[PDB]
């Protein structure tokens, strides 16, 4: 193989040890070259972790550490810190394609993050938004752990089946996940029922909010 | 110290192209070559070429099919990265780094931050924000009360939003930006702590969009 090979995806517990492994082919591990790693954590650019199979540019701690075998590689990383998580590349160079190559990357999971059940605001269209001739309903789904979420809405106590646009949830700069769901109705649509519901779904429970356009008046 | 700077962010339409530079500082710049290496969203980091910061030389990935141009200039310290006729595949965060020499190899010991690239035909807009509410604006009945800003029909990503009570910045809830059909985006932001009563004008929520060299603040939330 012309390319480099990392898992998707380890985890571990804080305190503890993950290694990431990295193989290559005839070309590039096996035509003699060292690999290197890369450190990307969110939002940054890549930093330079490990050079030359396992040195360590200056300031790098100790617990971050590289091995490399003729077939295979390994970047350690022992005492995991919550700071540690983010993605991990491994690196060569590939005489086939005469070319710099990357791994698809491996993204680090920190575990003992508690689970968090999710803060759930719904909110009315604005009047502003209605005399531009809009409607949208809004659903903010805030800290919760971990990322799955699943969104219903209901017009009065019927389920709604269409209009509906939910983000993927991601986390935010607190560690925890957020995620909106946005209802798209006509200023009809709006008024004509008694009331709408945005129904949020997180680890065995779930939590409605409601919201007439009747109250506030 | 060694350092990079790129440039900032572009938007490109098909079939045009695009120049991002990168300027070095703390070390001798004739004596490190530079490389450009990009990331797509979903793929991965991507090797994209080589420039001799001293002769000019350049080695470029065969991916490209020659639509790349390196060039430095040495007076200024400066390399640039030329992609002419881009396409949805271009749209990407592009690189900049430093190619250090070791006893038995190189590696790229020193990365600029990154210039976002965005390869779109819909045209650049200014977000639209409306103040949202929960709670009627003047409650009765002793439910709290939340603030939110929506902010709806821009592109390209992202907007910055930020959050006062007077003039002191207030902590916020930030969630994913969503794209809808029309390709624009759509995004909210929440006041973090719940209100009970506030004078009108009290706290406000600022949007900016660098894209649009433009910044929009909602300071006054009506009765309903
Ligand atoms: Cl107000």
């Amino acid at each position: 193989q012309s390319a480099l090979t990392q898992p998707p995806s380890v985890s571990g517990a804080p305190g503890q040890r993950v290694s990431i492994s990295c193989t290559g082919g005839s070309s590039n591990f096996g035509a003699g070259y060292d690999v290197h790693w890369y450190q990307q954590l969110p939002a940054t650019a890549p930093k330079l972790l490990i050079y030359g199979n396992n040195n360590r540019p200056s300031g790098v701690p100790d617990r971050f550490s590289g091995s490399k075998s003729g077939t295979s590689a390994s970047l350690a990383i022992t005492g995991l810190q919550a700071e540690d998580e983010g993605d991990y590349f491994c690196q060569s160079f590939d005489t086939s394609l005469s070319g710099w190559i990357f791994g698809g990357g491996t993204k680090l999971t920190v575990l003992g993050q508690p689970k968090a059940a999710p803060s759930v605001t719904l909110f009315p269209p604005s009047s502003e938004e209605l005399q531009a001739n809009k409607a949208t309903l809004v659903c903010l789904i805030s800290d919760f752990y971990p990322g799955a979420v699943t969104v219903a809405w209901k017009a009065d106590s019927s389920p709604v089946k269409a209009g509906v646009e939910t983000t993927t949830p991601s986390k935010q700069s607190n560690n925890k996940y957020a995620a909106s769901s946005y209802l798209s109705l006509t200023p009809e649509q709006w008024k004509s029922h008694r009331s709408y519901s945005c129904q949020v779904t997180h680890e065995g429970s779930t939590v409605e909010k409601t919201v007439a356009p009747t109250e506030c008046s | 110290q060694v350092q990079l700077v790129q440039s900032g962010a572009e938007v490109r339409n098909p079939g045009a192209s695009v120049k991002v530079s990168c300027k070095a500082s703390g070390y001798t710049f004739t004596s490190y070559a530079i490389h450009w290496v990009r990331q797509a969203p979903g793929h991965r980091l991507e090797w994209v070429g080589r420039i001799n910061t001293d002769n000019g030389n350049t080695k470029y990935s065969q991916k490209f099919h020659g639509r790349v141009a390196l060039s430095r200039d040495t007076s200024a310290s400066t390399t640039y990265m030329d992609l002419s006729s881009l396409n949805s595949e271009d749209t990407a965060v592009y690189y900049c780094a430093r190619a250090f020499y070791y006893s038995s190899g190189v590696m790229f010991d020193s990365w600029g931050q990154g210039a976002l690239v965005t390869v779109s035909s819909a045209p650049t807009k200014a977000p639209d924000v409306f103040p949202i509410i929960s709670g009627c604006r003047h409650p009765k009945d002793n439910s709290p009360v939340v603030l939110a800003c929506l902010i709806t029909g821009y592109h390209p990503t992202s907007v910055t939003v930020t959050w006062y009570m007077g003039t002191q910045s207030q902590p916020q809830r930030t969630f994913p930006e969503i794209q809808r059909r029309d390709s624009y985006y759509m995004t909210s932001s929440q006041l973090s702590t719940p209100l009970q009563q506030w004078r009108q004008g009290e706290y406000k929520c600022v949007v900016q969009h660098t894209a649009s060299k433009s910044k929009k603040e909602i300071f006054r939330w009506p009765e309903s």
